[PDB]
């Protein structure tokens, strides 16, 4: 359903539906195959994200737990308001930086 | 449209007529609440919309298509749409808290074990009971043995989630935190919540379109205010104290003068 | 009313066969229905620990006690005849073809015939057994199927361990407490048991109860009315029915092979 | 001048300090209440003033002479002064309802079995359950299983009577008759009542001099409306919903950043 | 952690040796404390109906089945000895000297060793017992003392009935289908049974683990916590009572072969 | 404690405190002794009743069950306040003739 492109050299973009099915596949194809480049300060722009849920939050959340491992830093920009709600529900407000 | 619709539904247990041609229409996004006197089987109406009990006849439009007319290959996928919350938690005694809240994830979804941890933690966080991610259900006081079950419910992000008499038998603190949690859930996530609890005094606050269920039929429906002045004898007897009414206060004794002298 | 008394008696009598049919339907749906998502072998392992390994102390101490009782009893009975040097044949014959599986039935149906029923009963009565249906996991193939498969393959092993410890603890009293020739004990023992006629016979007699004890000990727990008293009544109905089934099916299975 | 006076009571169960240096006075004729959070020992403080449990140190003064400093033959006579209504009934599953309600009479008094029927009936026509005077408590509904226990309690015509969790977990049409009976027995007969339940709204509606118990000590006491704005942090957290306050809403987790990122 | 496991094992070892003490004090307070105001013989009769008369349909059929088993087995193990007439002097020895009295323990402690602890634990959980001290009646001598007296005087009668039905079943199956001469059967049986060393021995052997089965069936229910507490206490009493039947069987038969 | 007198002419008196103690004593001493010697209209007057519990009402309800056996009609006068309340709770106000 969703895809991960434009990475390994800068801004890494997201696709629309981050459901439970597209969870592990997107994670794997983004977890290392994109992050391991060590190119610059990665920006993950979730612009064209139509629908998502907590699986998407953990996806964005697993996205950083390896940057913390790989030394580089990344932050999310244009976080969609639905995932904004899913995060605001839990005490997670600034644990995910933006 | 609507979340749950039961057009012309009924159900009986060995010719007992628990429900006869009943009908309920649940609005998506609002915290509807059904309730009724002791023994009307509110919990029985709960499990019908959850496809835990088969309806004798009727159809249950849950988030669209009806449930009892689906193959298991699709009913099992519709199970992802809704959770539940039984009072006393209904926690798995075999599994500690972390697996207890990860269980719905370890059934419908095949996610990397580390993603299950993040999801469960961010779920046990919202429900507050995050610290005891390694305790066992017997170690948990009856107050927090329910919030962890709520966390189990809200896993997978269900679009609707039922409640089986949540705030019954607990202090005003452990009940206040639970009603705040269901309020935060419905309001923020924008997910339906069907509070099935006979305690009206508390539900009337958290009820948007509260129903009543008794003697096996839909006993009126509306917002809490319009049922405080329903003018229906049985329903006005329910919504206030007024012990004696359509539901009697005495037992069918033969006669007081009869038993006392003869 | 006497006529209504006979009505109630006939009602209970028909309820018994109705419940028996419901129970075999439940067993059918449990053993070979379908592979549910939550199912796995770890279930079977956990239950084998909850049903068998916890039931090891009871069955082993029982084996030792019943073995030295069998020996110390037969030695008295054989003393008058003079064939005490054949006491080893006695205990290995009774505690291996009749008293072995029967007592380990009366005992495995006591601990794991009541623990199982009370456990999955308390499951049913705390909605833990119903909340599994909402998640989609069929409870039969998840809550009871590992119980059934951990009763089928843990009662025969319990009976083998029980008979072994009973034989050894019969030797331990005939030899080092009543003084017969240990070599004679073991030798006269292994000349008159006819494995294919007594040992495997006892193993089959134990398997048949293993099937019929863990079936009426998990059904009676999946069927008890959901309360704190229905469960305390089911964990007695199951002990009664399972001791009765052990005894009756052992009578059958020994009339089928003397 | 007060019915029950507790001079410096203290109670511990295996060095638990379930109650430390508590001193409460119950006013005669007034239907007082006591309550608190989940597990503050209200049930024990009940059995304590009823001499079902022995105070480790201190004395319960009841209607004059104090209880735990008397002979068995004298405390047994003092038992005529108070009954107890336990939630879930506490009915004798062996004896039918008649012998059940007559049980406290067949103990303290040797009265004609034809005179005991009058007392049982008049004490069952009052509580309403004069009909099923022959049913068994196994068959009585979960609701009326408590009113017959109340009838048993008000037998012997006690002067005080204690209520363990009376209006918790029941439909309002039954909690209605129960609270009406608790207020009638106090008003009509003029006998003290000690309601012991954490149903805040209802108890505050019925009680006259409500006390609150928390984690081993008396958390103040007074009339209901006074305790609604006492501004005592723990008490104001209790008497309102306000999930968070002195009692922590969260469990002692390690760190929301750590448990998630490491 | 090893050291904490050893600490817990020592704690359990102190508990079990203290529980026996608490159980003995409870039995003492139950049997000869005082005369409670509400007691009588009607309680003993009622609990004798629940303990014994309801446990008749189990041990009678058990006696029948174990009798035909004992006969159909010994005859098979004796068909090769030539003394197929000694079957009488067997189904009246094994089913009398050891197995008949013992199996009545293993079974009475399953029907009335479990139902007793459930009925006397659910009482403690539904507040029944705690609501008896407020009425003034001593719960021990009203609720548990009739259980003890209905277990003391109804397990020996159960064992006697079990042995009688077992002997008669062994007869019925020894004569009908096995064809053994009924005359020689009953003859050898009546001859070599030695009343004073077998019948009374079985009876005292039954009284011992009657006193000890009803003691730990009643106590384990007077000392349990909740439905999960009772559902575990009934398993605990079934296990402890089967263990104390078999162990006391060994200890007693060692004192009188 | 208690007492009972003034038979054969109505005006059936009653003494003070009526508890579990004075219950069966007065019950018997009025049940057959007094009742036999009576004539019609059987006025029972509980004037000097210091205090009474429900056993007092049962006693007053023991005078009716045998008056129906004795045939003589009867009614209660000078009913006190405590008995009044013990009656009002059981709502057997009409049951007691006044
Ligand atoms: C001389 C003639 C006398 C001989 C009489 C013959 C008796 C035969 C033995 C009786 C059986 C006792 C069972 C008692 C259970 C009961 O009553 O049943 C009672 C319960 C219902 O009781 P409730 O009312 O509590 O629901 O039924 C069940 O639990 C259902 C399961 C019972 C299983 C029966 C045994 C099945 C046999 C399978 C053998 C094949 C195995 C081979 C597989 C490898
Ligand atoms: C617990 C179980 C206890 C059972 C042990 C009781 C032993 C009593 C022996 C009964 C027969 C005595 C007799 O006459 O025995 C005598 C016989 C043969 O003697 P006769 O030919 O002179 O009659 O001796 C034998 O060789 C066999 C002894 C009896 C065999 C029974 C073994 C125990 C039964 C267990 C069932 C399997
Ligand atoms: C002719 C002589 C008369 C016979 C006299 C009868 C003796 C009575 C003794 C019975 C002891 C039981 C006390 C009550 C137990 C209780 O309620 O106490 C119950 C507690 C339970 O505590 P928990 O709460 O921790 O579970 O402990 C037990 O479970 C005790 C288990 C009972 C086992 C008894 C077996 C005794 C024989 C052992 C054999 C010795 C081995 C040697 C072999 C080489």
């Amino acid at each position: 359903q969703a895809s991960l492109r434009e990475g390994a050299a800068g801004e890494l973009q997201l696709a629309g539906v981050l459901d439970y099915s597209s969870g592990p596949a997107l994670r794997e194809q983004g977890g290392r195959l994109i992050r391991a480049s060590q190119a610059a300060e990665l920006v993950v722009d979730c612009s064209a994200v139509e629908r998502s849920s907590s699986v998407g939050i953990s996806l964005l959340l697993a996205f950083i737990r390896d940057a913390r491992k790989a030394g580089k830093v990344l932050s999310v920009r244009a976080l969609p308001d639905d995932m904004r709600e899913i995060a605001k529900v839990s005490s997670l407000l600034e644990i995910l930086p933006l | 449209a609507y979340a749950v619709e039961l057009k012309g539904l009924t159900f009986k247990r060995g010719s007992r007529a628990i429900f006869d041609n009943i009908d309920v229409r649940i609005p998506r996004g609002k915290v509807t609440g059904i309730m009724g006197p002791s023994g009307c089987g509110k919990t029985t109406l709960l499990r019908l919309i959850a496809s835990q009990l088969r309806p004798s006849k009727g159809e249950v439009w849950v988030n669209g298509q009806n449930l009892p007319q689906l193959s298991r290959g699709d009913l099992f996928d519709m199970r992802k749409q809704f959770g539940v919350l039984f009072q006393s938690g209904a926690l798995f005694t075999d599994l500690d808290v972390f697996e207890n809240v990860a269980f719905p994830l370890r059934v419908h979804t095949q996610l990397p074990e580390e993603m299950i941890r993040d999801i469960v933690l961010m779920k046990l966080q919202a429900v507050g009971l995050r610290g005891a991610v390694e305790l066992m259900p017997d170690e948990l006081s009856g107050g927090m043995k329910r919030r962890v079950a709520l966390a189990r419910a809200i896993a997978l992000d269900p679009q609707i989630l039922l409640y089986d008499e949540p705030f019954v038998g607990q202090d005003p603190i452990a009940m206040g935190v639970l009603v705040r949690l269901i309020r935060l859930l419905n309001d923020a996530l924008g997910i339906t919540s069907i509070v099935v609890s006979h305690d009206l005094a508390e539900t009337a606050s958290i009820a948007d379109y509260i129903y009543i269920v008794g003697d096996g039929r839909v006993l009126g429906h509306g917002t809490p205010d319009v049922l405080k002045e329903t003018d229906d004898p049985r329903i006005r007897q329910f919504v206030k104290g007024i012990p004696d009414g359509p539901v009697p206060f005495h037992y069918p004794a033969r006669d007081y003068r009869a038993d006392l002298l003869g | 009313s006497p006529l209504e008394r006979i009505r109630l008696f006939g009602r209970a009598g028909l309820d018994v066969v109705a419940a028996l049919g419901r129970s075999t339907l439940f067993l059918g749906h449990a053993l070979l229905g379908r592979r549910t998502p939550g199912t796995g072998l770890h279930l079977l392992v956990k239950q084998l620990y909850s049903v068998g390994v916890l039931s090891l102390a009871i069955i082993v101490v029982s084996g030792l006690f019943i073995g030295m009782v069998l020996a110390l009893q037969g030695y008295n009975i054989l003393i008058s005849y003079g064939s005490e040097q054949a006491v080893g044949q006695m205990v290995a014959l009774t505690l291996l073809r009749e008293l072995g599986p029967v007592v380990t039935g009366l005992l495995f149906a006591g601990r794991a015939g009541s623990a199982l029923t009370a456990e999955i009963g308390n499951m049913k009565a705390t909605e833990q057994l119903s909340s599994l249906e909402m998640i989609g996991v069929d409870p039969l193939k998840y809550i009871v199927a590992p119980r059934l498969w951990a009763g089928f393959i843990s009662m025969p092993l319990l009976a083998a361990i029980f008979s072994v410890v009973g034989i050894w603890g019969g030797a331990m009293v005939a030899v080092d407490w009543l003084g017969v020739y240990e070599g004679s004990f073991w030798a006269n023992m292994q000349n008159s048991v006819q494995f294919t006629e007594d040992v495997l016979n006892g193993v089959i007699k134990s398997i048949v109860f293993a099937f019929v004890v863990t079936w009426i000990a998990v059904y009676q727990g999946y069927d008890c009315e959901p309360t704190s008293e229905g469960i305390s009544r089911a964990t007695t109905r199951t002990v009664v029915y399972a001791s009765l089934a052990v005894l009756g099916l052992d009578f059958i299975l020994t009339a089928l092979m003397f």
